[PDB]
């Protein structure tokens, strides 16, 4: 089993900047896909090759980044809107060994509220 | 010579008792019980058939190693032929398993027809017919000698040049060519297993492919680990024949003891399939 830790929540103002960090720790052989969700609407998903697939409402406001060496995914929050106030969950697809099947993981959940 | 006379029959008897039971059980469960006989299982049924055919002739080896050979020229030829057939068929069935795995994993959509054909008809032509045709030296040269105080059942070539040539041919056909095929297939397979996110297009097919592939890897590794020290010994022996390595007769005697003991221990490859079914069939 692997462990995912989320950070970046708190009180933020509208139109400001943030940076969510989702680190994966544990028995990891390879990470395939890491994305941010919201039932679970895909707001940002980046593959291991960098093929970002932003959501319909995330165009021009959210830019994702990935550091495979650190086993982390970074999401940048820009031009915050009242509709963006929600809890964000980090998802990661991993595998513990060559002969093992594909596995799915989820984070604890990060709450972001836009001041008004 | 006393240590060899006490040690070789013990190992031969242990291998015979284990192999007879294991291969008979595997053959019964697969063929006569009509249980799982998928492509890899078809290949492993062929493997167990060959292994049993070889193992049923180990009492002759034990009796020859203990006291003498009172059986006859025809039986000498028969046991030699069976030995050669099993020796080549096992490694080439392993190579066919590897090729089937490469076809299944790399080309996972269009391989059904050249995965049915290769396992149903090409297997005979590519394994059994060359295996039978390679036993012509075992029909011509296998004979019973009249050494002093005891008879010897062994292949008698005109001179040592045939010994070197047949040792090299054995090394090639039993280690290198199947070894090269397996290296290529499994190098490609492993490069695909650790880089492709999802084989085929579904999770279930991916995990099925991994589960089917792993035991073949373990079987091939065990087979080659069992057979390797014997190949090292016969390589040093061949270089002794080629007169490249020059030492005292103590060195040659030590090498011969090494080779005999290591061949007796390498005969343990006949028990790999039943042991692997036992371990992985839990
Ligand atoms: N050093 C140095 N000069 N080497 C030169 C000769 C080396 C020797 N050549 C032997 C030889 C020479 C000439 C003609 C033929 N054979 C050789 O190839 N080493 C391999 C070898 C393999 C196995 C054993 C013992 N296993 C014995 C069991 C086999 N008995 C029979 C099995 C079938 C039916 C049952 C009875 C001993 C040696
Ligand atoms: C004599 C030569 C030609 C062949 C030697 C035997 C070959 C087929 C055997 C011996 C060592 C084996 C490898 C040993 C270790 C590993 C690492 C792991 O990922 C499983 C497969 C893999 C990669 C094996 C593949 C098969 C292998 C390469
Ligand atoms: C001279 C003869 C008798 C030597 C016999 C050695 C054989 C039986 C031993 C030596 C090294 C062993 C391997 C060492 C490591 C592994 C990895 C493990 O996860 C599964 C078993 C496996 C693959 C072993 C299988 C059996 C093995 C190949």
């Amino acid at each position: 089993q692997v462990q995912l830790q989320e950070s970046g929540g708190g009180l933020v103002q509208a139109g400001e900047s943030l940076r969510l960090s989702c680190a994966a720790s544990g028995t990891i052989f390879r990470l395939y896909d890491m994305g941010w969700y919201r039932q679970r609407e895909l707001v940002a998903s980046i593959t291991s090759g960098g093929s970002t697939k932003y959501g319909d409402s995330v165009k021009g406001r959210f830019t994702i980044s990935r550091d495979n060496a650190k086993n982390t995914v970074y999401l940048q929050m820009s031009s915050l809107k009242p509709e963006d106030t929600a809890v964000y969950y980090c998802n990661a697809e991993y595998r513990t060994g060559i002969w093992e099947e594909l596995l799915d993981g989820w984070g604890q959940g990060t709450q972001v509220t836009v001041s008004s | 010579a006393n240590f060899n006379k006490i040690f070789l029959p013990t190992i031969y008897s242990i291998i015979f008792l284990t192999g007879i039971v294991g291969n008979g059980l595997v053959i019964l469960v697969m063929g006569y019980q009509k249980k799982l006989r998928s492509m890899t299982d078809k290949y492993r049924l062929h493997l167990s058939v060959a292994d049993l055919l070889f193992v049923i002739t180990l009492p002759f080896w034990a009796v020859d190693a203990v006291a003498n050979w009172y059986f006859g020229n025809f039986l000498c030829k028969a046991v030699h032929v069976i030995y050669t057939v099993n020796l080549y068929s096992s490694v080439w069935i392993l190579a066919f398993i590897s090729l089937d795995r490469y076809l299944a994993i790399v080309h996972a959509t269009n391989s059904q027809r050249p995965r049915k054909l290769l396992a149903e008809k090409v297997v005979y032509v590519g394994v059994w017919i060359p295996a039978l045709l390679l036993t012509i030296p075992d029909f011509i040269f296998a004979n019973v000698s009249e050494a002093d105080d005891r008879y010897i059942c062994d292949r008698f070539y005109p001179n040592d040049l045939w010994v070197v040539v047949f040792q090299f041919q054995h090394i090639m056909v039993g280690l290198i060519l199947p070894g090269i095929v397996i290296l290529s297939c499994y190098c490609i397979i492993i490069s695909r297993l650790k880089s492709v996110r999802l084989l085929s297009g579904s999770r279930e097919k991916d995990r099925n492919l991994r589960r089917i592939t792993r035991p073949t890897v373990i079987l091939i590794l065990a087979f080659f680990a069992c057979w390797l020290p014997y190949y090292i010994g016969i390589s040093i022996d061949s270089f002794i024949l080629l007169e490249i390595i020059k030492q005292g007769c103590e060195f040659e005697n030590t090498v011969h003891k090494w080779i005999s003991i290591t061949e007796a221990l390498a005969f343990f490859h006949c028990c790999l399939n039943p042991i692997l079914y036992a371990f992985l069939g839990a």
